[PDB]
Parts: structure tokens; sequence; C-alpha cells
């Protein structure tokens, strides 16, 4: 919400009311600088050790 | 007394007296908690109770309801010597004369200890304590 | 909390994003000296080798599809129908 | 400190890797040597299995044969074996079972009985001074008896 | 104290170690890093019990670099010092501030001020030894030290001991 | 005690009592009153 327009007011109300953020939003993951759940990053890639012996 | 209970903490009545005042059996001197804890916590040294030089050891304290140092020492030595002698030459057969004579000897020993005499008979009483302990071990 | 194999109700087809990340991660491993499971026809580029392994389903990976309620599923890329 | 109040991971309540509750395992310097020296043997069997396809000399020689097993990065464990062996008077796990039978008979804390079995004392005042947690939790005559039976269980090897 | 605790560690593997035998490699790494090292939370790790039934759980791929991350739960024998703990040791290095007692893998230090008054430092001897009124503290001599405090820094643990109190000193 | 009317003026808060006695509320007084706030009070406000 703070990213769009009124940054300082939203931040001040957030800190005042002890607000918590889930941090799965788009802009949130952008600001923190790591992978977001969009497209390629909307799923994790794993490894199966039982498949290496195939 | 309410005016002497620790050379550093002699008047703690208006400071909420919530600390106890321990007494070491080798000094017979009152020391408050925060002082004695540092005393035996920094090492077994003597307390400065009016220039006291007898070393205060770690732990081995006691609570005192105050019955004067004379009677407290006489009851501590009385109980200790009573345990050293145990029931030797006492309730062995039922005699009353020799029993009262032996009790007279024990009370005379405790008397010589509480009076000290000349630091000569009391040492013989200590050797008597070692002999009685050797008899109780066997 | 890991939905079992008899209750996996997601699409069995591999999406373009799953194929993309599988070819990207697999090609990245091949570039980092990974054991190749397919005989090469003379290729040098790692992406072509990754697509060669995807064409024969020799890629040893399994996808953990996250569900919106917090759960997930394990769809191996060998059982996923490509294209 | 030493007031029966350890850290978080060293609390009386422990949890194994299966999820069950387990009491804190406290070991004295007697079976603690037979457990390291014990597991190193099966570790040597595990190292020689995949390979197919007087009291001080044996200690250092076995520590060398086990040093060849490891990658030469854990010699402080062998020096710890020399420390324990130089400070150990017990032997054989049967006698150790008897020692646990004598320590658990009083109903004390595992750390307390560990400090009891790990220290060599002759009187009860020694055990009460070296162990600040034990001063009134158990009788002195019983501690002297435990030290007597232990004194009969120790043998110069 | 020599305790036994179940520890968990995250092992990182290079993509070149993804052979069918990789499990062995895991155990290999699980030894090379854990045995001999030290942690500020569990103390000096001595040995690792149960080598056959080592749980592998499931390996996860982190984003960049492509390295593999594993969460291993095992049982290990570790050594953790404690404050106010009577231990025994042998001197190694000597200093004017005090002799450095060696207790297992830990090198405890005893301050000169934490020593009785009769124990004096002697530098004229080779090696310099602490001579008292009855006991002579030398390198090869065995001394029972009561640890007063311990420091739990990451991968480094040092403790401070004393022998001023009764029933202590040379063995 | 009659609760005054708090008005904002020049980065300050002036309190008006009708009883009229108007007194300016200082920062130390407001902070004291805030120090006497119970848990249910400010947690009922959104803190
Ligand atoms: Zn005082
Ligand atoms: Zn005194």
């Amino acid at each position: 919400r703070c990213s769009f327009e009124e940054t300082v007011e939203i931040l001040f109300e957030a800190g005042a009311s002890a607000e918590l953020d889930d941090c799965r939003g788009v802009s949130e993951n952008v600001i923190l600088g790591q992978m977001a759940p969009i497209g390629t990053g909307a799923f994790d890639v794993m490894i199966d050790e039982e498949s290496l012996v195939k | 007394e309410n005016k002497d209970m620790c050379p550093i903490c002699k008047t703690d009545r208006y400071l909420s007296p919530d600390v106890k005042f321990l007494v070491n059996p080798e000094c017979y001197h009152r020391i408050c908690e925060s002082c004695v804890d540092r005393i035996f916590s920094l090492g077994p040294a003597q307390c400065p109770y009016k220039g006291c030089d007898k070393i205060l050891r770690k732990n081995k304290f006691k609570t005192q309801i105050f019955d004067d140092v004379e009677v407290e020492k006489e009851v501590d030595i009385r109980k200790r010597v009573f345990n050293v002698f145990n029931k030797t030459i006492d309730d062995f057969n039922g005699d009353l004369v020799e029993y009262n004579k032996y009790l007279e000897e024990v009370e005379d020993i405790i008397y010589k200890l509480d009076h000290g005499i000349d630091v000569a008979k009391t040492e013989e009483k200590l050797r008597t304590y070692e002999e009685l302990n050797k008899q109780l071990i066997m | 909390k890991a939905i079992p194999k008899d209750q996996r109700a997601t699409t069995p087809y591999m999406t373009k994003y799953e194929r993309a990340r599988i070819l990207g991660t697999r090609a990245l491993q091949i570039s980092m000296n990974a054991p190749v499971f397919v005989d090469l026809e003379g290729e040098t580029d790692p992406l072509r080798i990754a697509m060669k392994e995807l064409a024969e389903k020799k890629i040893p990976l399994v996808i953990r599809r996250y569900l919106p309620d917090g759960s997930f599923e394990d769809w191996s890329v060998e059982e996923l129908i490509v294209d | 400190a030493a007031t029966l109040q350890l850290g978080q991971e060293f609390q009386l309540k422990q949890i194994n890797h299966q999820g069950e509750e387990e009491e804190l395992i406290a070991l004295n310097l007697s079976e603690a040597r037979l457990v390291i020296k014990e597991a190193l043997v099966e570790r040597r069997r595990a190292f020689k299995r995949s390979q197919k396809k007087t009291r001080e000399k044996e200690l250092e020689s076995i520590d060398v044969l086990l040093e060849q097993t490891t990658g030469g990065n854990n010699k402080d464990l062998k020096n710890t074996m020399q420390y324990l062996t130089n400070f150990s008077r017990f032997r054989d796990q049967e006698t150790v079972g008897a020692v646990i039978q004598l320590l658990k008979s009083t109903g004390l804390h595992p750390f307390e009985v560990a400090q009891l079995g790990s220290l060599a004392c002759d009187t009860a005042d020694e055990a009460k001074t070296l162990i600040p947690s034990l001063n009134n939790k158990i009788s002195d005559d019983e501690l002297e008896r435990i030290l007597k039976e232990l004194s009969n269980l120790e043998t110069l090897y | 104290m020599f305790f036994i605790k179940d520890l968990s560690l995250n092992i990182t593997l290079h993509p070149s170690f993804f052979g069918p035998r990789m499990k062995q490699y895991l155990k290999t790494k699980l030894l090379e890093e854990v045995e001999g090292s030290c942690t500020g939370k569990f103390g000096y790790i001595l040995c690792v019990l149960d080598y056959d039934n080592i749980d592998i759980q499931r390996g996860r791929i982190l984003p960049t670099d492509g390295s593999a991350e594993f969460n291993v739960k095992y049982r290990a024998v570790v050594f953790k010092p404690f404050k106010g703990e009577v231990v025994d040791g042998t001197v190694v290095s000597c200093s004017q501030h005090g002799f450095e007692v060696q207790v297992g893998p830990m090198k405890v230090f005893v301050t000169k001020h934490l020593m009785p008054q009769d124990l004096t430092f002697n530098a004229g001897s080779n090696p310099p030894s602490y001579q008292s009124s009855e006991d002579v503290i030398t390198i090869k001599s065995r001394i029972r030290v009561k640890i007063e405090g311990c420091i739990s820094q990451v991968s480094s643990i040092h403790a401070i001991g004393s022998i001023k109190e009764d029933y202590l000193g040379a063995i | 005690n009659t609760q005054p009317t708090i008005r904002k003026d020049g980065l300050k808060l002036v309190g008006s009592w009708k009883k009229p006695e108007l007194r300016v509320l200082s920062t130390e007084e407001i902070l004291n009153i805030f120090k006497h706030i119970s848990v249910k009070d400010f947690t009922s406000l959104g803190f």
C-alpha cells in the first residue's frame, strides 16, 4: 500500500498499530530483493535421490 | 543487638532488614549476608569484626536464636562431647553411683573447656576426645 | 503436508514455466559438470543437452507444486506429460 | 552456575529425533571412555567393511589404528582418550552397571550421580564440597558406603 | 561434562556429487565437519554415534549456484564445560598470570589472583613451575581445577578455573 | 474531573475547561497520563 502513493502515512499507521505483513505480495518480494511467487518462482524445484539410480 | 550485627552493616533497621546475620563457629561474630558472602566468596579470610583475626571458613554456618555465646558454646561442646562419649559407662547395667560420677566427670570437662583454665587441661580433654572417638570406631 | 499419490488432483501436463525452470536448472547443473544420463550426439551447448535429456525424460527431478492452502504435491518430471 | 540450572539444550527435559521425551543423559568419566572406545571399534568394522569392495601402549596403539580410520582431523578425541584413561579407575561394563545400580538407588539427579561417579573421594565432606548441589539431598553415611563399595570396585590395571 | 545429544546439521553438496553413492559422501562430510570441530551451543563435539542408521530426510535445491542442501539428524557424543565444575587436568603452558591446565580438548586458564597465597611462581626452574608450601605445580603434574566461569563463543570455547578453595590443587 | 477539549495549535495541544479555565497541555503531563494507561485501555484502542 505504501509503494503506490502515500508512503509516510501508511508506514506511520503501520508502526503505530503494530501491523504485520505476510510478505508474499509482489512489491514486497521486489523490495526485499529475492524470488517472488510468480511464474517460474511460484513453485520450488526438488531432487529425488531415488531417481538418480535410474 | 540492634546497633551491632556487622561492622559495615551495624544499622540496617531503616534499610529494610531483609538479610540474615550469620555467625561462624570459629569467630562467634555477627556478619550480614552481603558481606560474608563476599568474604568466603573471595577466599577463606578473617572478618574485620572489631579487628578479628580468626579465619572465617566457607559455608559451615548456623542460625542463631541468641542464647549468649557462653551457653551456645557450652551446648555445642556439650552435644559434641556427648556424642563422643556416646553411652559408654552409662546405661550398661543400671548403676546410679558410677553413672553420676561419670556424668560429673563429663560436666567437669565441659566446665574446664568453657573456663579454659590455662590452656593445658583442655588439651588433655582433646586427647580424651580422640581416645573416646578411637573407642567408638572400634 | 505432502498430498499422497492417489489424491494428486493437479494438471498432469508440464507447463511452460515448469519446463522452463527444469531446462534452466538442468542446463545450469550440466554446465557445472553434472552426470549426463543421455549419450551426446556431439553437442557442446548445455541448453541443447538439457533439452536432449527432457526429450527422453532422463532429468532426475521432481516438482513440488505449492497449493494455495499451504500444502504441496510431488510430480516427478518423468511422469509429467510434456507438450 | 552449578545450581542444577543448566542451559536450554542442557535442561532436564530433552527430545530425541523421533519426537519422544527423554531425560538428560549424564555420563561420568568411567563408561564415557568405554562408549567412545566402544563406538570406535564398530566404526573400525564399518571402515574395514566397505574396504573389501601396558595400559598406555595399547591405548595409544589403538588410537593410532583408529586415527588411520578417521581423516586425521580429530586428534583431540584421542588426547581426550588419554585424559580419561589417565584419570579412569573403572573397567568392564558389568561393574559399571553395578555402579549405576548404586547411584540410582538413592534417587538423585543424573548430573549429580555423574559428578559422584566421576570424582574420587574418601569422605562425605569431599563429595559435598566438590559437588555444591549435594549437601543435604542425601545422607552422608550412604555416600561413604557408596565410596566403600566403589573402593572395592577399583583395581589397578 | 561428556554428554550425548542428537544434533542436526545442514550439509551443502556441489552438483558434481549427485551420483547414486551420494549418501556415502553425505556421511563422509557429516564426519569431516562434525567430529573434532566445536560449537558455542553444544560444546566440543567429540564423536558421532550411530553411523549406519543416519537419517537423510529429503534434499532440497536452493536457487542460485545449484548446490544441494540437506538436513541431517544424528546422535553424537559432545563435551560441554560448565561454570563451577570440578575437573582434573594437566598443565601445558606456564605464565606469570597462571598456568594453563589442559582438560580434554579445552585449555582452561587459572588466574594467579585465584590461587592461594602460599602458591608462588618460580621462573628460575626449567620449565618455570609454581612452588607452594608442599606441592610443586609443573607441566607433567596433575592438578584438580574447579572451573568458575566458561565462555561459549562460536567454534571457540575457553574457560577460567581456580584452585584457591579446599580439596583442590595438585592431584 | 471534567475532561477538557483538546485542540491542536502550533504543534501544541490546548485544553479547554468549561466548569472557563483554559490551560495548555504540556508534553510531560500527557506522557504521565499515558503512563497511567491500563492494558485493556490501549489494547482496546489498537495497541
Ligand atoms: Zn555488612
Ligand atoms: Zn571473627
